[PDB]
């Protein structure tokens, strides 16, 4: 529950700016960061627990 | 015979101890490739320290890491083909070893 | 011998076997750490194969790799103040574990 | 005679006890050195006076100061690797002496 | 059987002490006090060892220390850990010699 | 019947060992110790094998190593695990030869 609560805090922080960008521009993007390298972002994800 | 016989029986004991040592080295190789995969590819929340604090046997830790790695790398179709079922919650064993070998191949080709 | 004595003896035996199993797993992970450190930070001449060909025990190989890693990473002042002496040739043990931990974190901060 | 030589052994044992008194004095010197470390590197709230007022034994004060110094100077990565556990709450002893040696080394290199 | 094991340990210890005594005595005193010739003359092993120790004291440890620490000029009857003290003093004397 | 199967396995193992020993001994020691002539002289198969083994030791293993591992200069009565050690030593000596 502690790790999930920290994840929820970061999710809220991301969602605030996501909604702000949705209202100002028309679209908002939130990246779900996992335990991967910068080049691995291109590859798809099957099942993972986000960082 | 006699004195030398008992010393050669102690030598047989040495053979047994060497067999145990080789078995430990095999454990080293297996469990260690597993731990390298776990650290390199899985979250910090699945660390052995926190899992042991939550109270899981180390074999449970290794099988959980293996299952997470298989779900992360091996596709669901490959799981449903090799393991014959989608759920991996009851597939620990030799089939799990095959699945983690496939996951190692997957990460090797991914790099 | 009553029922309570039977239960406590059984539980003690089970816990002892579990602790032995955990010790075997710990030795496995230690063999991993020695192998990976030797492959990554030390020369090919210090490989387990060539050392065994020269005829050294596995524990001797582990401590030699550890000492070489400590000399490579941990500075001489740090060695002289941890182990209280400059020479590491007779510091195998818990203090050797300290020096190798210092080297393990030295390489982390170097990266 | 036999009485003379047995009394010689008796007073030789008394001599060994004298050496024990000397090593007690050396331990007291180590105690005052740890006190100096505590004053130099730790808060005023961990002073021997206030700890004794709160009602802690002198050995408890020394081990608490040592644990705080290890956490302050020795980074948690070394702490975990040395104690084989992250928590220091049950690592008082020779391992704690090794850890406070590592803390002394850390402050020496920091200066 | 560990009682017999410890008995064998004590046997090893006294054998090592005899070894040290012999390796120094053969090179220090004479060949006349060799173990073989003493056994031929008819002395038990303990008698041989104590006689060699007394000769070692008479060679290294000075007579004043003999008559003061051991209280008697004659080492003929002083045997015991007083003889141990005397042979230790002889070891110190040969070390400084 | 698997007990007899394992007995036959051990029979094959010792037969292969005997065949290897005989093949190397014929080319190394002499033809006077051939199985046929020894049987004619009246020695059992195991006696023939142990005699050939002892001759192999006396040939490849020099007498110093012989008395070193056998602990006795004469290989006439050392048979057993020590004899197996000595014949493996003979194999080593012919390998390095």
């Amino acid at each position: 529950e502690v790790e999930l609560a920290r994840l929820k805090v970061q999710l809220k922080n991301a969602l605030l700016n996501c909604i702000i960008s949705y209202r100002f521009h028309g679209i908002g993007y939130v990246l779900v960061k996992t335990k991967d390298t910068l080049i691995d972002l291109e590859q798809p994800v099957n099942i993972e627990l986000p960082i | 015979l006699s004195i030398n016989e008992r010393i050669t029986k102690e030598l047989a004991e040495v053979e047994e101890r060497e067999r145990i040592e080789k078995q430990l080295l095999l454990e080293a190789e297996r469990i260690n490739e597993i731990d390298t995969l776990a650290k390199a590819h899985l979250s910090n929340h699945f660390n052995k320290e926190v899992l042991l604090a939550k109270g899981y046997t180390l074999k449970d830790i290794m099988q959980a890491q293996r299952r997470e790695l298989v779900r992360k790398f091996v596709p669901i179709e490959q799981i449903k083909a090799i393991a014959k079922v989608s759920d991996i919650s009851h597939i620990d064993g030799e089939i799990l070893e095959q699945l983690v070998s496939l996951a190692k191949v997957n990460i090797k080709l991914r790099k």
